[PDB]
């Protein structure tokens, strides 16, 4: 049925320094339209599984 | 538009592509990219579209 537990990230604004680790859980922008919090175009969340 | 059994087939070629003007025109319900993430399409040079 899907182990649906373990996520990755897969949008970010910039890549990671080594060793370094993000936790946060912020709405991406991809487009230049500001997001506020909520799903839509170019605003997706950032974490798939 | 075109059917569905026999699809068009246009060859665009040497020109100056803007996918901006497309990908942020909204009027869009889906925009999937696959081999390339769609805000760098306006920084990529191909052969054939």
């Amino acid at each position: 049925g899907g182990n649906y537990n373990y996520l990755y990230r897969l949008f970010r604004k910039s890549n990671l320094k080594p060793f370094e680790r993000d936790i946060s859980t912020e709405i991406y922008q991809a487009g230049s339209t500001p997001c506020n919090g909520v799903e839509g175009f170019n605003c997706y969340f950032p974490l798939q599984s | 538009f075109a059917s569905v059994y026999a699809w068009n087939r246009k060859r665009i070629s040497n020109c100056v592509a803007d996918y901006s003007v497309l990908y942020n025109s909204a009027s869009f319900s889906t925009f999937k990219c696959y081999g390339v993430s769609p805000t760098k399409l306006n920084d990529l040079c191909f052969t054939n579209v």
